[PDB]
DNA sequence: TATTGATATAAGTAATAAATGCAAATTG
DNA sequence: CAATTTGCATTTACCGACAATATCAATA
RNA sequence: GUAAAU
């Protein structure tokens, strides 16, 4: 139905302001027929979808050719791009607006004020059927709007307050492996611990052969990247890019204790978890060492430790009498 | 007990001669007893504390703290005697190469010697008194920063340890004072405990422990790791609470005792504490240069101008620190007092549920209020401190003992309380002594007046009569200063104006004003100081009447008439669509254009001065917040105003940039027996150079500081070497050269005329461009003024300069680039290839360096056969001198060395200086 | 066997390309 | 070389500025 | 950031 976008029209454009876009028909109807989205999704006829940095809509047109959803709306601020999807979607059932996904005023107005986009908030039990939401964040410094979405997977305050939303997230390969590690690697941060706890991701798609080497060789089984070549991305010049699908799942934990606490034992990673609870608090080491009875925990690096044992941590620093401005301080560390 | 009423009832003269010596050799055991720092004194404090404390009983007091201290240093002194053993058992015969770990290899070795030296208790006092000095400092909530932390303690052992070696070489690098400190940081943190009260969350009840007072943290800023040291809030409550200031360190005091004149660098100001005359913050060059100077003997006039001004005593004004008082004793803030502020006040939690921009302008908010609150904080603080030292040291002689920074420009010693401060330290201060007012006195007077409420661009016969027309005005805010008219606080520096308005009220009640005597400093203000020294420096017409050199009768302002130019073309302008001059027309005032036009002539870009008259606009009403439109209009506007105002001035600032450009991308030929190792392009260590007439050579630092990580027990700290060599900044150079130029010019100035004044029996007080002296000597004061500026400015100044720079960069290359078709690049290549084709190398840069080098060292020797064999002996520099037009030589290419030429004197003019010894209306 | 250089960290004080505020300067 | 880039007059003092630290990479 | 000077 809806004309697909070609080479040609793509090599027309001069900017793409560093974001890097896939262009072949085949990856994509492949990467649909593997990810199942329509076992989750009931009814995709009736399926509301909010769609972030479409950029060069390929994506946007086979969606909306194979599934015919209720409605697909593309969220766009560079001019060049959104010229282009104005003239090649002219009258178009495909919604085009002109509005900067960064800001959170955009999500603010669109859905509360304009009331043009409007999800129904379901229960935080299982996916939101009724709502889905895809962004394409390949910038090169644009790691930060990623991770401020992650965190509000937890806070649930931008878009999870309507539940368990599903996203399809383009992300750059050192992104996904950083955000894709396991215990153990050396590639293991804060970042990949709020993934864990907040979410379970699974990796759809890779650019680069060799850049497999990075994430764990164990769950490559169970994800089963798909692998395109990188000249089937239009800027061709550039770093490998990722596909990542993300889930919310359900947590019983406090996130601004949680938080600190896997920040503050983050900063010291290689360390052993003997002299480093001392990073905490004044005189929290004495305290975790008496409270503690697993040693194996206390033989382990931070990196070594999952999500269940910082969890547990965090609830052992609860109960610690002389606990430190975790809250108190209420974020204020510097103002320069 | 007040000392000053007392020499102030003395009848006779010599009366008051025989007073001041006596106390003068009684007061040289309390200037002893206030100059000296307390570390040993400290300890027995402690002691005798914790010993009579454990009789009577405990508590948790101030007592309590010094007990608890001393307990501290009890149980650190086994700790270092420890360390200290375990590092000397090292020293035999060093076994193990590598083994031991890593700690022998890499700081056992390193700092072996450096702790063997120093006493334990000494040094534990040291990082003790440090550790409880510094808190919250740094952007720290409640701590400090380990990397300051680790240095400032270095940095008190190399003090003490100088101190000690002075009573019985070398100064340590910076990493060993960084180890030091961090050994001696994480000893205190392993050995720091204090006792605590806490809820408990499962059991709702107190529940008392006891946890370590300081323990090491992290914390982030904007994706950047940061070391910083905690300090529990027991801790800081107990600090709070002692006192203001009495156990930490007061190092910095005005004097009693007459300041021991300057000899030499080394020695000078207060008596048992080393001082140095230029406040070289970080930079080895200008220290040694400046040891060179003295130790030739070319500074005497600086040491005597300094001996002048800080050979003036000083008293603390009485009316004035009571009224001060009374305005304190309220509890608020006044007109310039910030006041004090009690809590702290934050908006109540926000639902986690919320959209996120939400919680975004709640961390604004209490970001803000956090930062408005500790500046309150911290400005109550500094004022009660000054009204401490005020209230200490009322109705005694003070001495202020100066320095100068590296361009000449003089500072007092004592930091907090000093006649440069503000308003209120302003007021605060008078002389010692006393003159006879005389038939000048009261004109002065009512002048000085009559200039500290803004009206100084008036004629005197004007100031006068509006100071006379005001005579109840001055009698009702003097009889009663507080609650009463309130004139005094509507002056444009108010508590300045209540001191004259009270020595007005005084001499207005004498029947006789002749024979009143005022201890009242009266300012003469130099009006555009720097537009003056670029007048006498270029020697134009039009800019030296424009600011007032030349003799006349009548103020000549340039920010008066640079504001009537910019209204008049805004008007213009403001006839279609300008709703920046709507809003902008008539509110435009002196301050911005003279800011403005002030510091144009230094090189101010758009941005600053956006800056500058955003500033300068805020409490004009035009707004709070957002005024940068309205100041990007006003800064475009002005600078079009200005751009033909000033013309002689800006040649003199183009030649002097570009002659900075010049000689800091340069390089020297001796001290390149090491070769740069890149090939092609070398590392530049030059820097501007330049001597005064006065003789003190400024080295302008501007280096381009690398920091590292250096090892330490607690953490790597990112630090930088102060000894290390590094280049020079390409940006800072030429963009000081003309300020500093400038700056140093009329610190000169200042300074012969203080020495002038101080031969001729007077006190005199300076505040860099403004000179002090009583209300009856003006009249001397002011022809020494005019003396001296016309011996200082009597000679061409840019043309001693460009000799200077000619003389010191004599022998100085440049590279630069030359067009391939050109002949002498062919006989260029032609040489160099000749040269360099059999010895091997590729005509390497370094190479021809040394051979001119070489031809350097053989041709300029008088030896004949050396000249001789120069003469034999042609390098490209040697055969690069034909032409004297080397930009216009050059105007792919082969790199090569170029000499170092700098550019023509711009014109000077033909202008009598001299003429400006009638000009009375130029410096006041 | 140390000694350097490289890179992530957090997470609104953004990124990008537009259009300067204007030289004065690298540099590709 | 025309096109892109970088920082923004100097100084002093005081407080809450002072891009910084840890871990994995390359080399002497 | 506040004060001080051009
Ligand atoms: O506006 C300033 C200020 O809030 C803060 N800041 C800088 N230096 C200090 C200091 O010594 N003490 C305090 N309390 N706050 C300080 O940084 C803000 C931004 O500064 P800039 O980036 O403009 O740099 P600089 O300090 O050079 O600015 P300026 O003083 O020349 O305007």
């Amino acid at each position: 139905s809806v004309p697909i976008p070609g080479i040609k029209d793509i090599s027309k454009l001069k900017f793409f302001y560093g974001f890097k876009y896939l262009w072949n028909p085949t990856v994509y109807n492949k990467i649909f027929d593997k990810l199942d989205l329509t076992k989750t999704y009931k009814h995709p006829e009736e399926l509301k979808v909010l769609d972030l940095y479409p950029g060069v809509g390929i994506q946007s047109a086979i969606f909306y050719n194979k599934y015919c959803p209720r409605q697909y709306s593309l969220l766009e601020k560079r001019s060049s791009l959104y010229k282009f999807l104005n003239a090649k979607f002219e009258g178009s059932p495909l919604q085009i607006l002109k509005r900067d996904p960064y800001d959170w005023s955009t999500y603010s107005n669109l859905i509360d004020e304009e009331r043009i986009f409007v999800p129904e908030v379901q229960s935080s039990d299982h996916i939101n059927d009724k709502f889905l939401t895809v962004a394409n964040v390949t910038g090169e410094g644009s790691e930060g709007l990623i991770m401020q979405w992650l965190s509000c997977i937890g806070n649930k305050n931008w878009l999870y307050r309507f539940g368990k939303v599903k996203m399809l997230l383009w992300m750059p390969s050192t992104t996904a492996r950083k955000l894709l590690a396991r215990p153990g690697m050396h590639s293991r941060s804060k970042c990949s611990v709020v993934r864990e706890a907040f979410t379970d991701t699974k990796l759809i798609a890779i650019s680069d052969a060799n850049e497999l080497k990075g994430f764990d060789s164990q769950c490559i089984e169970e994800w089963d990247p798909i692998l395109f070549s990188a000249a089937e991305i239009w800027p061709t010049k550039g770093k490998p890019i990722a596909l990542v699908e993300m889930d919310p799942i359900d947590f019983d934990f406090d996130v601004d204790n949680w938080d600190y606490v896997t920040r503050h034992l983050m900063i010291l990673k290689r360390t052993p978890l003997n002299t480093v609870m001392d990073s905490l608090g004044h005189g929290g080491q004495q305290y975790f060492n008496s409270r503690i009875t697993d040693k194996d925990l206390l033989k382990k690096c931070p990196i070594d430790l999952t999500n269940d044992e910082f969890i547990y941590l965090t609830k052992l620093f609860m109960e610690w009498p002389f606990k430190p401005d975790i809250l108190m301080d209420f974020v204020d560390m510097y103002q320069t | 007990i007040n000392f000053f009423e007392i020499y102030n009832s003395l009848p006779t003269l010599e009366e008051k001669k025989a007073f001041e010596s006596a106390l003068n050799i009684f007061n040289q055991d309390r200037q002893k007893v206030l100059e000296n720092r307390a570390t040993e004194a400290a300890r027995e404090r402690w002691k005798h504390d914790f010993e009579e404390a454990k009789a009577r009983g405990d508590i948790s007091i101030e007592k309590n703290l010094n007990v608890k201290l001393w307990k501290w240093y009890n149980e650190m002194l086994p700790l270092v005697k420890e360390e200290i053993n375990h590092c000397r058992s090292l020293l035999s015969e060093k076994l193990s190469d590598k083994k031991g770990l890593n700690k022998v290899d890499t700081n056992r070795l390193g700092y072996g010697p450096y702790l063997t030296l120093i006493d334990p208790g000494k040094m534990c006092v040291i990082t003790i008194l440090e550790l409880l000095k510094l808190n919250s400092t740094g952007g720290v909530i409640e701590g400090m920063r380990t990397a300051r932390a680790v240095i400032s303690v270095g940095k008190a052992i190399e003090m003490e340890f100088r101190s000690e070696q002075v009573l019985k070489k070398i100064l340590w690098p910076q990493s060993i004072r960084a180890r030091i400190g961090s050994v001696l940081i994480s000893m205190l943190i392993q050995v720091a405990k204090v006792s605590v009260q806490g809820v408990d969350p499962v059991t709702k009840a107190k529940v008392h422990g006891e946890a370590p007072a300081f323990a090491h943290g992290y914390q982030y800023h904007n994706g950047s790791k940061l070391g910083v040291l905690k300090i529990h809030k027991t801790l800081i409550r107990q600090l709070n609470g002692e006192r203001l200031i009495a156990s930490v360190q007061p190092q910095l005091l005005p004097m009693l005792v007459e300041p021991k004149p300057w000899v030499n660098w080394r020695s000078g100001g207060y008596h048992y504490t080393q001082s140095t005359l230029l406040r070289t913050k970080d930079s080895p060059e200008q220290v040694a240069y400046l040891k060179a100077a003295s130790d030739n003997g070319d500074i005497d006039r600086v040491y005597d101008g300094l001996n002048v001004l800080g050979r003036t005593p000083w008293t603390v004004n009485r009316k004035v620190f009571d009224v001060v008082s009374q305005v304190w004793n309220k509890g608020e803030g006044f007109l310039d007092i910030p006041g004090a502020q009690d809590e702290m006040v934050l908006p109540p939690a926000p639902p986690k549920n919320s959209d996120p921009s939400i919680l975004r302008a709640w961390k604004l908010q209490v970001k803000t209020i956090a930062n408005k609150f500790s500046s309150d904080r911290s400005n109550r603080c500094d004022t009660n401190y000054k009204l401490e030292i005020a209230r200490a040291f009322l109705g005694e002689k003070l001495y202020f003992p100066h320095n100068l920074d590296f361009r000449g420009r003089a500072y007092p010693l004592s930091p907090h309380f000093n006649h440069l401060g503000n308003d209120m330290s302003r007021g605060l201060l008078i002389f010692w002594h006393g003159k006879k007012l005389g038939p000048s006195g009261l004109k002065w007077l009512k002048i000085h007046l009559s200039n500290l409420f803004g009206f100084d661009k008036l004629p005197l016969k004007d100031r006068v009569a509006f100071t006379e027309s005001h005579l109840q005005d001055i009698k009702d805010s003097a009889e009663n200063p507080l609650t009463g008219d309130r004139w005094w606080t509507t002056a444009d520096k108010p508590w300045q104006a209540l001191a004259t308005c009270f020595e007005l009220n005084e001499v207005m009640k004498m029947d006789n004003p002749e024979e009143f005597i005022s201890h009242q400093p009266v300012h003469q203000d130099g009006t555009c100081n720097g537009l003056q020294h670029y007048a006498a420096l270029g020697g134009d017409v039009e800019g030296a009447t424009q600011v007032n050199l030349v003799p006349s009768d009548k103020p000549q302002d340039v920010y008066a008439h640079v504001a009537r130019l910019v209204q008049k073309r805004l008007e213009i302008a403001a006839e279609k669509g300008d709703e920046n001059a709507k809003i902008l027309k008539d509110k435009i005032t002196r301050k911005v254009v003279k800011q403005t036009v002030m510091t144009n002539v230094y090189g101010v870009t758009y941005v600053g001065a956006t800056f500058q008259i955003a500033k300068q606009l805020s409490p004009i009403f035009d707004d709070r917040k957002e005024s940068l439109d309205f100041s990007k209009y006003l800064t475009k506007h002005v600078f079009s105003a200005i751009r033909e105002l000033f013309h002689s001035a800006h040649l003199i600032q183009d030649w002097l940039g570009e002659s900075a450009k010049r000689i800091s991308k340069s390089i020297r030929l001796d001290v390149d027996e090491k070769s740069f190792k890149n090939g092609n392009k070398p590392d530049f260590m030059s820097s501007v150079i330049w001597t005064t007439p006065l003789g003190l050579p400024i080295v302008q630092p501007y280096r381009e500081e690398s920091k590292k990580q250096v090892e330490t027990n607690l953490q790597t700290v990112f630090i930088s070497d102060p000894f290390a060599v590094n280049p020079v900044n390409a940006r800072r150079q030429k963009a000081g050269l003309p300020p500093n130029f400038i700056h140093s010019l009329d610190a000169s100035h200042m300074l012969l005329s203080a020495a002038e004044c101080g031969k001729q029996g007077l006190d005199f007080a300076s505040v860099h461009d403004s000179y002090w002296t009583h209300a009856s000597d003006i009249d001397t004061m002011n022809v020494v003024l005019r003396e001296q500026f016309i011996k200082l400015h009597e000679v061409d100044l840019v043309l001693r300069l460009k000799e200077e720079f000619d003389q010191r960069y004599k022998n100085y290359v440049k590279i630069g680039k030359l067009k391939r078709s050109t002949d002498l690049a062919q006989k260029i290549i032609r040489i160099r290839k000749d040269l360099s084709r059999k010895l091997g190398r590729s005509t390497t840069l370094a190479d021809e360096i040394y051979f001119e080098k070489k031809r350097q060292e053989l041709l300029n020797s008088p030896l004949i056969e050396d000249r001789n064999v120069g003469e034999k002996m042609v390098t490209t520099v040697s055969l690069f001198e034909d032409i004297t037009d080397l930009d216009a030589l050059e105007l792919s290419g082969m790199s090569v060395l170029l000499p170092l030429r700098l550019p023509e004197i711009p014109p000077k003019g033909d202008f009598d200086v001299t003429v400006l010894r009638n000009s009375q209306y130029f410096f006041s």
